[PDB]
């Protein structure tokens, strides 16, 4: 599904801080 | 072309560069590694960096931001205690580092 | 690109030198070599390609190898290894394994 | 020194035939 074999599972990256909001 | 390469090493060697950058210190590579133990992944930095003499030195930094909390135990009880600091070693140990991860990670 | 190989290689001894086509499939040419050692250290280099037409294709490269080094990698790696094989591209880190293993004898 | 790399360089038609 991500690679031409099947699913690589190190393709898949967790995004750590996906609500941040630089402000001031 | 380079996608399907990189997916091939991924096959081959349960590595995966995720990209790779100069800055003013050296040449970096983001990384994760993962062996089957059931798939324990660990993301890490490489940089080759060079002092003024010119001698390469690999500097190795653990990047836990991409763990699970459940994940981060599993490493604390898996990893030798140096692989969670900054570590340097030369050029001619990369494969003794390589496999300490699979190593470690397989336990 | 160039960086990124020569940086699988240091961390793993192997190199994909080549992905091309043909009308079988698609192909990749592979070298795998014992781990690093010192100036008097045994060196040995297996060469294979693996294929795609999930299922991969192991095809060992041996013609333009000399009848010494044929006989010292026989005496290392299984002799399966030494044939044409096909088995599933999630077993495929199981043969380069194996085979970094073998050379390192 | 990447002998994989200088390799291809001692048998350049080694994957050739």
């Amino acid at each position: 599904s991500n690679a031409f074999g099947g699913t690589l599972k190190l393709k898949k990256r967790l995004e750590s801080v996906p609500e941040l909001f630089l402000h001031d | 072309n380079s996608e399907v390469i990189k997916d091939l090493y991924e096959y081959l060697c349960n590595v995966r560069v995720h990209k790779s950058y100069e800055d003013d210190s050296g040449l970096w590579f983001d990384i994760s590694q993962g062996t089957h133990s059931d798939y324990s992944i660990m993301d890490y930095k490489l940089g080759f960096v060079k002092g003024q003499a010119q001698v390469t030195e690999v500097i190795y930094a653990p990047v836990l931001k991409q763990r699970s909390t459940e994940e981060l135990y599993s490493l604390q009880s898996k990893l030798p205690e140096y692989l969670f600091e900054t570590l340097s070693f030369p050029l001619s140990s990369l494969n003794q580092f390589y496999n300490k991860i699979a190593k470690s990670l397989n336990k």
